[PDB]
């Protein structure tokens, strides 16, 4: 009882254009655990993304790690797109790889 | 490693 | 007392299956089993917490399998009984707490698997009475029992005086010994002392009884051989007061 | 392993009594529990702790406290306490391994009587039965030693309503040869005993 | 200087979508390296950290067989809460359990944890005393006088000086020279236009472990304090981490700002400026 999740989304090394490369959502300072994280493409789902074992830090808060797998080019956005039980409409976060 | 009581409980 | 075990005993040929059964308190949280051969210490075999089971050793046979399904009772079920299984299976329980590790046990199913069954026998039971010099000495008198041979050691020894049970001045061997001790299903032989007041023997009002249950074969088993059947029974000796 | 007991030891009702372990690894997360099994049932709890000091209505359990050679107190040892005691470590959560273990025998005080009487009746088994009786607890009995000839170990009756106890022994056989003068020949016997023949 | 061992467990009721769920988790300072998860499919503790699959099989049997009693431990714990606190059986809660300990640069002990809480709210305590607890609620009291008199305080303090701190050299040792050898961040200041009459400046860190950093700078400075922007130290994926400093000044100001950047990997710590 009940915090709201906390999203920033970015690559693993920094991207240009078609290398290589890693994409990351990682979601933190929220409770309780049960939390819907989708990577998203253009609009689209992309399918099948790893995500990373559960844990928490000192205020007892959950975070997670939700990491793919892609190709930076400058003519296809990105992604991340969370939903918890407190937000009560999905908070769709889009990609910048300036920050 | 890890310590288990065990007898702990809330 | 608390834990409670089903049967007491059972005895089988070989090749054959056999369950025990342990009803712990309720709200006891664990369950425990163990196996007791005569002269070590119980055995680990399994432990179960609430519905599962945590833990169990090598010693556990795959012929060997707990079970406790409501997380209550436990049966424990030995599929394809050997002359190794024959020991004391003790099943011992813990309070939800607790604090500390206070396993409660119960009376334990003694198991006694078998050859064939031709080696079970009763006990013949005879009592001997106290020697005048003892009397005429010691103002005393020392009543013997001996209880003897019978097959398995699975038997319980009790004096009953004027008809009624006594544990004043009783004293029974703890552990019987064998007849030939040389065989492997040698018989066994059980020895106990009453001792009353010379004056109370020299009563002739006063009776003696020296009961031995035995824990036998079961009605249903099948018997075979000319002898009466050895089924779980109780011999006993008579003795009277003399006026000597 | 972890357990090294005395296989037995005798104790005198009653002061001791004084019933050491030796557990020579034990760190430092792991207690130090005693049980008893009394016998004919199964094994009871008495104490454990920790590794500290410490103190119950059966029990004192002192701890050195360098963890290292821990000691059962049975405070004023009586007869109901002697019985087989386990010396076992744990750990929290694991199973509980009793050895093997140390087995206590408290015998009493008397006022001393020797004797081998005969006894009679049966009048079927049949038929001689020897009782050695009422001798001190520095007396021991010995083995057959021919397997022709039983010779159960000694026990203690309580009367009760007198005092009053008593060590006793029987031995018996079926044969002629058997007598009450040589059943005892090879334990020794108190060199004062009564021996009457009311044949 | 020093490091930490933490365990994490989360026990989750979750009535009609089965049997609660309990989870385990194991860091040495930022690196994960034991997981336990009870839906299994056939469960037991997993090796997660490179230096920790070289232990004995009987290392696994006793660490299995603690998180699976504690499966069963802590069912039993979620509905003892349920009585405390009079709720409901069809709502959905959580337990929550952090300990661990501080060692650490010689190679002792330094502080204890041992902390409990519910549904996201402190239950219980264990003091840095070692010895006695904090109770947050009315509710934790019950379970504070059982452990008082429980005498569940020693047998943490000595797990906690004992085998805590001793598995920790241990496993440090084990897995030395990724645990013992601090990654300095790969930093770089870029331009980010803007306005035009004023700009973003950002100062990057990448690359680096463990998560402890401070990135905030100047002009003359202080700076900033207070603009900022910092943004959440983010984990990058390869067991490295990433953090920015914005900030915002006016443009063509320009190289009066200079960035600031401390971390135990580095001997500076540096200094670094747009540069273009």
């Amino acid at each position: 009882i009940q915090r709201t999740p906390k999203i920033q989304v970015y690559s693993r090394h920094p991207a240009e254009n078609g290398k290589s490369n890693f994409l990351n959502c990682y979601v933190s300072g929220f409770h309780p655990s049960d939390i819907e994280v989708d990577l998203l493409k253009n609009g689209e789902r992309i399918e099948k993304v790893e995500h990373s074992d559960l844990s928490f830090s000192k205020d007892w808060s959950f975070y997670l790690l939700y990491y793919t797998e892609f190709t930076p080019t400058e003519k296809d956005e990105y992604a991340c797109r969370v939903n918890h039980v407190t937000l009560s409409q999905p908070k769709i976060v889009k990609w910048d790889r300036d920050m | 490693e890890e310590n288990l009581l065990d007898f702990v409980r809330f | 007392t608390g834990v409670s075990q089903n049967p007491r005993h059972k005895i089988t040929k070989r090749g054959q299956n056999v369950t025990f059964r342990c009803d712990p308190i309720s709200e006891h949280n664990r369950l425990y089993w163990y196996r007791q051969t005569l002269g070590q210490g119980p055995e680990f075999l399994t432990y179960f917490q609430n519905e599962a089971q945590l833990e169990k050793s090598r010693l556990l046979s795959d012929r060997f399998s707990a079970e406790r399904p409501k997380g209550s009772f436990s049966t424990l079920e030995i599929q394809r009984t050997e002359q190794g299984d024959s020991a004391m299976y003790l099943c011992a329980s813990r309070y939800r707490d607790d604090s500390y590790n206070e396993q409660f046990f119960g009376p334990g199913t003694r198991l006694t698997v078998l050859e064939d069954l031709k080696n079970v026998f009763p006990p013949e039971v005879a009592v001997f009475e106290p020697s005048e010099a003892e009397i005429s000495h010691t103002q005393k008198a020392t009543l013997v029992c001996l209880a003897t041979g019978f097959y398995p050691d699975h038997v319980e020894l009790s004096w009953w005086v004027n008809g009624k049970e006594v544990h004043s001045g009783v004293c029974t061997d703890p552990q019987p010994l064998k007849e030939q001790p040389a065989l492997n299903d040698s018989r066994y032989a059980l020895s106990s002392r009453l001792r009353v007041s010379a004056t109370f023997w020299q009563n002739p009002r006063n009776h003696f009884r020296c009961q031995v249950q035995f824990y036998g074969l079961s009605e249903n088993d099948e018997w075979t051989q000319d002898r009466a059947k050895p089924v779980t029974q109780i011999v006993s000796a008579e003795a009277w007061g003399r006026a000597d | 392993a972890k357990t090294t007991q005395p296989t037995s030891m005798d104790c005198a009702e009653g002061r001791a009594a004084n019933l050491p372990c030796n557990h020579s690894t034990i760190s430092g997360n792991e207690y130090v529990y005693w049980y008893r099994q009394i016998h004919s049932q199964g094994p009871q709890y008495i104490i454990h702790g920790l590794k500290n000091n410490e103190t119950n209505e059966m029990a004192s359990l002192i701890i050195t406290e360098d963890r290292k050679s821990s000691t059962l107190i049975l405070p004023h040892a009586t007869l109901r306490d002697t019985a087989v005691y386990y010396c076992i470590v744990w750990g929290g959560y694991q199973k509980v391994t009793f050895g093997t273990g140390t087995k206590l025998q408290v015998i009493p005080i008397q006022n001393p009587d020797p004797a081998v009487y005969q006894l009679r009746d049966s009048k079927s088994s049949d038929k001689s039965v020897c009782l050695f009786t009422d001798f001190d607890s520095q007396t021991n009995v010995s083995q057959s030693k021919d397997s022709d000839v039983y010779i159960t170990d000694k026990c203690v009756l309580d009367m009760r309503s007198m005092d009053f106890k008593s060590n006793s022994a029987v031995a018996w056989s079926n044969k002629s040869d058997f007598a009450c003068a040589n059943a005892f020949n090879n334990s020794i016997i108190p060199e004062d005993t009564f021996f009457p023949s009311p044949e | 200087g020093s490091h930490s061992m933490r365990y994490f467990y989360t026990a989750m009721s979750r009535p009609g979508r089965g049997e609660p769920r309990f989870i385990t988790v194991g860091y040495v300072d930022d690196t994960l390296f034991v997981r336990f998860d009870s839906d299994a499919t056939s469960p037991r503790k997993e090796p997660r950290a490179p230096w920790i699959e070289q232990e004995g099989p009987e290392y696994w049997d006793r660490e299995t067989q603690i998180s699976k009693t504690n499966t069963q431990t802590y069912r039993e714990n979620l509905r003892t809460a349920l009585r405390y606190y009079n709720q409901s059986e069809a709502g959905s809660h959580i337990i929550q359990r952090m300990y661990g300990c501080d060692v650490g640069p010689d190679g002792r002990l330094l502080r204890g944890y041992d902390q409990y809480a519910y549904d996201g709210k402190d239950y219980i305590a264990l003091n840095e005393d070692l010895s006695s607890w904090t109770a947050a609620d009315t509710a934790a009291q019950i379970t504070q006088r059982k452990w008082e008199a429980a005498r569940v305080a020693e047998q943490d303090r000595a797990y906690l000086e004992g085998l805590c701190v001793e598995s920790l050299r241990r496993y440090l040792e084990n897995g030395k020279e990724t645990l013992q050898r601090a990654d300095p961040p790969k930093t770089h200041v870029t331009h980010h236009p803007i306005s035009d009459h004023e700009v973003t400046l950002r100062c990057w860190a990448l690359g680096f472990y463990p998560a402890e950093i401070t990135l905030t700078w100047q002009r003359d400075g202080e700076d900033q304090t207070q603009d900022t922007e910092l943004v959440e130290t983010r984990p990058a994926g390869d067991r490295t981490f990433q953090k920015w400093a914005a900030v915002v000044v006016p443009s063509g100001e320009e190289q009066r700002y200079t960035c600031h950047v401390q971390h135990e990997g580095l001997p500076k710590p540096l200094t670094l400026r747009w540069e273009p």
